């Protein structure tokens, strides 16, 4: 079963391709409508694979150096194996002298095509956590942020290193301990500093970065005594907040103390930067923070000069291998559009709420430190992804949280996509859900994903994933290829392409051109007869995914703030397929007396009066009460023991909501609305050219028309 | 009026202390004259013309101690301040009342009207020293609060000295005794290669240390709680003073960024102003104000002084503009370029305090000296944002000032602070012949803000007669005041020209003066008023300021010159010519008038080893210190009954003070020593260490009458003077 | 956003208490001391004056004038409430000793209450005329 095949390959190898059968010729390879790409999750979880404390087998070929995999032909009599990538034959290492046909290594069983090795050789480096705290916020917002950072302190390992950088108008780099004085270094938040200057101006562990088991006592007291930025805020003004400088000092500090080692720069902001490099807006309250309308009509002077400052810090720290998180909670915009490259280029998180004193932020912040069964953080550091392909496959590039290492070879394609021009990438921070999109070009077929990273325990590990897909039979080329098409993977992979060109500028024109082309090659129709157009089961969901994509907030940026659009695009470029389909096309369940909860369509026809809805947008859990049930609820039928069934109805969507309200890392905003309610707008905008019926009719007229 | 032949006396120093001359004035005018300690002139009889002044070859000038502590002070609070409508001279006892409702100004001769507010019985006319309550027009801003900022060197060398321990303990003991009301503000700054601020808040568990490492661009890290209210934050300040000497025990910082540290301290006090106390122990080597090292001269280098940079001079002028005064405590063991650092105190009305080779365990003498000097420095009265005008009768003109201040336009002396231990000097000339009047008057008006927030004006008025003959000028000569003015003139000659020129001008001052007296009358003949003139000048030429063939180091000389330019006339004389007594044979010829106390009065001996004796002990009063030299063959009675010791060999090497024994010989010498220090506010430390072999017998370096291998004796000096007088 | 506070006796313009912080002050302290001289018992008990980029505010209670200077954009509503907080405290502590004193700034130590009350207004978290006319 092709459906069974797609599901199993993602559960085992953490991959999902747009095409599972690849063009065996240069003819079809150039004419492929949707490119050959993969939705690869380097650290996907699975039913308890044994951590293989081996040393990965090294191919004797210098250029190749691919890892031993089940696709390699073995000879247990001659003690040799043939590398499936370069045909080079190798001699087994001494520790493999006793491998037999009845006792063979794990890296040759197809069940362990994806596998993780543990390399214990050098002394392990500790994890580093640098808190960067904004002090220009209300007392209730600062107090809750203090308690949350004190909570995360009690969850860190005893060997981890911690540091404190508070900032407002100035930047304070605290020296921990010091016994009875609590000292810190103050800097002007008006001029930037390089890592070399900061090193000379300041002077394994540091005076500023000490282990938790020795410093947690004083740090908890220091965080408990943190107070507002002492500088007054005159009437009609914003506070002088130096975000772009405190970040460059946080980057510069770790850059000269622990380069090339896992470290998290955790920045907490409660407003936009109003001073120094990286400025987002002025200090006068009469000038509103820039909007997309202000972006388009050139009414935003701080955007380009602000983004350039944060792209420089993003590339500085990603080169050093450090992670930047951005926890932004304020009532207005905070400047995420200008700082988006820091958590995007690195593997950093991006939490966005209204205030730090909310259940939304507090619970979301402790999800960051969610541990596994062995009590270890679900995060990896300093990942190095190298991709090795057959001599017939070239790599265009990757679209996701990564940075090019600019490594050249026979696998690099002249046509680059996203972060291309390389076969090696660095992901400073990865989680079990981090998903990359690699685009391949054709010039069995095999691809080997090698992921070297630092585990949250300090152990250096390597995750190897080798996959194989059949070349199309020459006498059944497009026929077999069409059946191996993954519409869900191709939809997100093509969406990953559109959001990239939009965020680095029409894009909707390219979307419709490719949708029509895909219809004209894999659809069934007579020419000039639109009613004769049908799609196979393999393709019958693709146009519906394109419909909700071109009308989504990812491409129709207006009706959102620039920060909200950058936040939506942030989480989309990182999630797996299951969550990505929810973002593009939210799922919707119905709750009524007539039947149990059932999934329903995303159209205005599903809105019934005597029914309760539960729409799951990845960012919003929304419960909608129809007009009849709202009146039945405003009346008071629930409290009466006569209608215990009406209590089941009103709380059935609540129960199902609580489950997915805890597993999802960016805890979605919970909405309880009804007919006539204000927040019912979120339901009516995701629902329903114009409508899908009209959109399909226009598509069929162009599919059966000229090619 | 008699004439003295210095070549036959050789014993002209009186056995009793020297008294200033009484100006040849009317009995009723002299009785109202200013106290000679607050205000005195070199020539009590003013020469009528400049030609007469140049013929006498004696310098004309004034020496004033304006803010000295007084036993009694009349404070007038009149609703109006009577000043002359022309030269703004305050009404003084030396004006002329004619119409009973009109008075003649003694300085500009203009007649004024007496306001409806016996007019000659008014207290403003019966006291030469008085203090007014200035009206609202005499202040540029509301009275500033008392502000104290302490800046401490905390480098590795400074931590080794151990000065921070005693300085912080003295602050805790004298925290309530600091001058000021409930508006008092206090602050702290430490520094090595980086500048350290110290915020103080009651909402925080402890003070917070804020580091400014941007040395080329200092700034203020916090808008509040750096200069905090002492009344509200009393407890928070006491905790920091107990914790400061423990934060830098293991410090490896070797360089000191003094220049940038003072800039941050200036920016901190710039809004309000006040007193800035700076403690430094080594050469400034890092940042702006960096000074190059220098090799010390020996006894074999000739007279071949000036600042190395204008930084600390430019910085003091900015401090003066913001009413900030800088006192420099230098506790260095090596060269520190005090010729450049001293500019921070000379041009800001501050004062420097030098403690050579201070060490908490190795130099207990400097430790107790810093203890007593800080006891005075923190408890003496103080004035803020002050100015002083010096007015003299028409015809006389001030042309050169001496002291620690900034001369504003129109001869206005700027005093960011004014302290009761500062002395000043003024040199003047007869611009217009005084043929009209027979009296001249000098008035100094000191406008300042007290520690209680009150604009006050302290006024001193002096009156002197005018004479027109050479002999009448020499008759009113004040030999102690002439030596004080010549020492200030020679200090400027050193900076301007060289040290040889400063020494030649001092000898020519005695030659030309006595050569002119001889040309208007065999041996060396001098008037009675100048019988000690060659003695005090030879003492000047042997003081550490101008000595030549000695092993003196650079910082010792500049500090000896900073004390010439800043100390009052009395302590300048005590330093230059210490009073030597014999204190092993005290008797009952003393001042036993004061109740039970007897207070022996031994005669003053001359500063010669010939006057000493190995059979007894000799006490020397050098003003700031008291040295008791014990002879080797001293009597067993003085050893056991005064020193509490059984032999000369068991006298402790550094003896910080005498024991109060149960012997009448102890009571006599304790009474005599107590009487010495009661004459001064600065507690003079006594040390009986001077032995005949303690290697600390600089007691002999004060024997100015005797010859050395690098100077003349007093009698050798008189022979050289006579050789040039009748050349 | 910035302050210059003065408390003076209306009869003779005698200063009683003030508070000034810079890090100019010389031109507006002069203009402040003319107002204290021009004011008498026929002056408006509540007034606001325009000085170009600056603006004075004062109230007169018990023959005592409470003047404050600030940049013109400072809320007029807050400047008067600031002077009322000063008057209610000053009249209680020294109100009965005001007509007898004769020294300038006989209540400097009121400096402490001014600055602590001042900080509660320059932190966001009646007649009008030109001052040049009255002078
Ligand atoms: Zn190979
Ligand atoms: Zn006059």
């Amino acid at each position: 079963t092709y459906l069974e095949f797609i599901q199993q390959n993602e559960e085992r190898d953490g991959v999902r391709f747009s095409w599972n059968v690849w063009p065996s010729s240069r003819l079809e390879a150039t004419r492929m409508v949707v490119p050959v790409a993969a939705l690869f999750t380097p650290l996907k979880e699975r039913p308890d694979l044994p951590p293989i404390q081996y040393e990965p087998v090294l191919c004797s070929r210098t250029t190749c150096r691919a890892v031993l995999n089940p696709l390699c032909q073995v000879d247990y009599r001659a003690k040799l194996w043939a590398c499936n990538f370069c045909y080079q034959r190798n001699q087994f290492p001494p520790s493999y002298a006793g491998i037999s046909e009845l006792n063979q290594p794990a890296e040759l069983l197809p069940q362990f095509s994806s596998i993780e090795y543990v390399v214990l050789r050098g002394p392990q480096m500790p994890l580093i956590f640098l808190y960067v705290v904004d002090t220009c916020m209300e007392d209730e917002d600062l107090q809750a942020l203090k308690e949350s950072m004190q909570m995360s302190l009690s969850l860190l390992p005893p060997t981890a290193l911690v540091g404190l950088i508070t900032f407002g108008r100035m930047v304070q780099v605290h020296e921990l301990g010091c016994e009875g004085i609590s000292k810190s270094y103050v800097f002007r938040g008006t001029k930037d500093l390089s890592a070399k200057q900061l090193q000379e101006m300041l002077g394994p562990s540091n005076r500023f970065l000490q282990p938790v088991q020795k410093i947690d006592m004083n740090l908890t007291d220091l965080l408990g005594e943190l107070q507002r930025d002492p500088w007054p805020v005159p009437q009609g003004k914003r506070p002088l907040r130096s975000s772009g400088v405190a970040l460059s000092i946080a980057v510069g500090l770790l850059e000269c103390t622990f380069p090339n080692t896992g470290a998290r720069i955790m920045m907490f902001i409660g407003g936009p930067a109003t001073q120094g490099p990286g400025m987002v807006v002025g200090d006068e309250l009469k000038t509103p923070i820039r909007s997309w309308h202000d972006i388009d009509k050139d009414n935003a002077k701080y955007v380009k000069k602000g983004t350039k400052h944060f792209e420089a810090l993003a590339n500085r720290a990603a080169t050093t291998g450090h992670v930047i998180d951005i926890y932004a909670c304020a009532l207005d915009q905070t400047g995420l559009l200008e700082m988006k490259c820091c958590p995007n280029l690195t593997g950093g998180y991006m939490v966005m709420g209204d205030s730090f004193n909310t259940s939304l932020f507090k619970q979301t912040f402790q999800r960051v430190f969610t541990k596994d069964m062995h009590g270890q953080f679900k995060m990896g550091f300093g990942g190095t992804l190298e991709i090795k392909t057959s001599r017939e496959i070239k790599i265009s590039g990757a679209i996701g949280p990564c940075v090019s290492l600019n490594s050249k070879g026979p696998c690099v394609s002249e046509n680059e996509i996203g972060t291309g021009g390389t076969c090696q990438w660095k992901i400073c921070g990865l989680s079990p859900t981090t998903t990359l999109a690699i685009y391949f070009e054709v010039v069995r077929g095999a691809i080997q994903f090698v992921t070297q990273y630092q585990h949250s325990s300090g152990q250096r590990r390597i995750r190897v994933t080798t996959i194989a897909r059949n070349w199309a039979d020459a006498q059944t080329q497009i026929q077999n290829i069409a059946a191996s098409f993954d519409q869900e993977a191709a939809a997100i992979l093509m969406a990953r392409l559109a959001i990239y060109r939009a965020e680095t500028e029409d894009v909707l024109r390219w979307l419709d051109r490719q949708l029509i082309r895909l219809c004209q090659k894999f659809g069934e129709y007579h020419k000039d007869d639109p009613s004769s157009f049908r799609f196979s089961e393999t393709f019958s969901l693709y146009p519906q995914f394109m419909f909700h994509l071109r009308r989504s907030s990812f491409l129709q940026v207006f009706n959102n703030s620039p920060d909200e659009s950058s936040y939506y695009r942030h989480h989309f470029m990182r999630q797996d397929l299951t969550q990505s389909l929810i973002m593009i096309q939210p799922i919707l369940y119905a709750y009524s007396f007539s039947g149990p909860p059932e999934p329903v369509l995303l159209d205005s026809s599903s809105i019934l009066a005597d029914r309760i809805l539960l729409m799951d947008t990845f960012f919003q859990i929304l419960i909608y009460h129809g007009e009849t049930i709202a009146q039945w609820r405003k009346s008071g039928y629930q409290d009466m023991p006569e209608y215990e069934n009406f209590r089941h109805l009103l709380q059935a969507p609540v129960d199902d909501a609580q489950e997915i309200l805890h597993s999802r890392f960016p805890m979605p905003r919970y909405i309880d609305t009804e007919h006539g309610g204000s927040q019912a707008r979120f339901l009516l905008s995701k629902v329903n050219d114009v409508s899908l019926q009209v959109f399909m009719d226009h598509l069929k007229k162009l599919a059966v028309s000229s090619a | 009026l008699r004439v003295v032949n210095l070549l036959q006396e050789r014993n002209m120093l009186p056995s009793t202390p020297l008294k200033p001359p009484v100006p040849n004035l009317h009995e009723d005018i002299q009785k109202l004259n200013c106290n000679p300690e607050l205000f005195r002139c070199t020539l009590t009889s003013i020469p009528q013309t400049q030609a007469l002044l140049n013929k006498a070859k004696l310098p004309l000038g004034l020496l004033l101690h304006p803010f000295k502590d007084l036993v009694q002070l009349p404070v007038v609070t009149s609703s109006t301040i009577v000043r002359c409508r022309s030269c703004r001279t305050y009404i003084n006892p030396f004006v002329s009342f004619l119409d009973q409702r009109r008075w003649k100004c003694n300085l500009c001769y203009r007649v004024n009207d007496v306001p409806e507010e016996e007019p000659h019985r008014r207290p403003e006319v019966q006291n030469a020293t008085i203090e007014f309550m200035a009206p609202s027009e005499y202040m540029l801003r509301p009275p500033q609060p008392p502000v104290y900022l302490f800046v401490f060197d905390v480098s590795h060398n400074a931590v080794e000295t151990g000065y921070l321990n005693s300085v912080c303990q003295s602050l805790l003991d004298n925290l309530d005794l600091l001058p000021g009301n409930t508006r008092t503000k206090i602050g702290f700054i430490t520094f090595d290669s980086t500048i350290h601020f110290y915020g103080l808040q009651e909402s925080l568990s402890q003070p917070q240390m804020l580091i400014v490492s941007d040395i080329e661009d200092v700034f203020i890290p916090m808008p509040e709680n750096l200069l905090v209210n002492l009344n509200e934050s009393k407890e928070l300040v006491q905790d920091l003073l107990k914790t400061l000497p423990q934060m830098f025990t293991k410090t490896l910082e070797t360089q000191s960024a003094l220049g940038p540290a003072l800039q941050a301290a200036f920016k901190l006090m710039s809004p309000t102003g006040g007193r800035m106390s700076v403690f430094q122990t080594q050469l400034p080597t890092l940042g702006v104000g960096a000074l190059k090292p220098r090799e010390e001269p020996n006894h074999r280098s000739s007279a071949k002084m000036t600042p190395s940079t204008d930084f600390y001079k430019k910085l003091a002028l900015d401090c003066s503009g913001q009413q900030v005064a800088v006192d420099l405590f230098l506790l260095s063991g090596q060269y520190s370029d005090l010729a450049s650092l001293g500019c921070i105190s000379r041009y800001s009305a501050g004062s420097v305090y030098y403690y050579p080779s201070y060490h908490h365990q190795h130099n207990p003498v400097q430790v107790q000296k810093l203890q007593k000097e800080l006891q005075r420095y923190l408890t003496r009265k103080i004035g803020f944002e002050a100015v002083m005008r010096i007015r003299c009768t028409k015809g006389l003109s001030i042309h050169t000032f001496h002291g620690n201040f900034f001369v504003r336009s129109t001869d206005l002396l700027s005093l960011p602070n004014v302290n009761p231990d500062a002395g000043y000097a003024v040199q003047m000339s007869v611009e217009e012949s005084l043929t009209d009047t027979q009296l001249v008057s000098f008035q100094s008006a000191l406008l300042y803000t007290s520690s209680k927030g009150e604009r006050r004006i302290r006024v001193h008025t002096l009156c002197l007669p005018v004479v027109s003959t050479l002999n009448d000028v020499f008759l009113g000569a004040d030999v102690q005041a002439i030596s004080g003015l010549l020492a200030n003139m020679a200090v400027d000659r050193s900076m301007t020209a060289s040290l040889s020129d400063a020494r030649d001008a001092l000898v020519n001052a005695v030659i030309d003066s006595l050569s002119a007296y001889r040309s208007s009358v065999p041996g060396l003949m001098v008037p009675f008023s100048l019988r000690l003139f060659p003695l005090f000048v030879l003492a000047l030429l042997k003081q550490k300021s101008f000595q030549t063939g000695t092993n003196a180091r650079l910082d010792e000389r500049i500090f000896a010159m900073c004390q010439v330019k800043n100390q009052p006339l009395v302590y300048l004389m005590l330093t230059t010519h210490p009073s030597l007594y014999r204190v092993d044979n005290l008797s009952d010829e003393g001042a036993l008038n004061i109740s039970d106390r007897t207070i022996p009065q031994p005669p003053i001996l001359q500063l010669s080893v010939e006057k000493l004796s190995r059979d007894g002990a000799f006490l020397m009063d050098a003003g700031s210190v008291l040295m008791l030299w014990v002879g080797k063959n001293c009597t067993q009675n003085f050893l056991s009954q005064v020193l509490g010791v059984q032999n000369y060999a068991s006298i402790p090497q550094p003896m910080t003070d005498l024991p109060e024994l149960d012997t009448p010989e102890s009571a006599r010498i304790i009474a005599f020593i107590s009487w010495l220090r009661e004459q001064r506010p600065f507690f003079p430390i006594l040390y009986v260490i001077a032995d005949e072999s303690p290697m600390k017998a600089n007691f002999l370096q004060n024997m100015i009458e005797d010859r050395t291998e690098s100077a003349l004796s007093y009698y050798e000096f008189l022979l050289h003077i006579q050789q040039q007088v009748n050349k | 956003m910035v302050l210059l506070t003065m408390i003076a006796r209306v009869a003779d313009g005698l200063p009683l208490a003030a508070s000034m912080q810079e890090d100019d002050l010389q031109q507006y302290q002069s203009q402040a001391k003319q107002l204290f001289r021009k004011l008498n018992e026929q002056s408006p008990t509540r007034c606001t004056l325009e000085a170009g980029a600056m603006t004075f505010h004062y109230i007169i209670e018990q023959g005592v004038c409470y003047l404050v200077l600030c940049e013109a954009a400072f809320p007029k509503k807050l400047a008067f409430a600031y002077l009322e907080d000063l008057h209610s405290e000053f009249d209680e502590q020294h109100g009965k000793k005001v007509p007898t004193v004769s020294r300038p700034y006989s209540f400097i130590e009121f400096d402490t209450f001014i600055q602590k009350t001042k900080k509660l207004y320059i932190d966001s978290r009646i007649m009008v005329a030109n001052i040049e006319e009255v002078l």
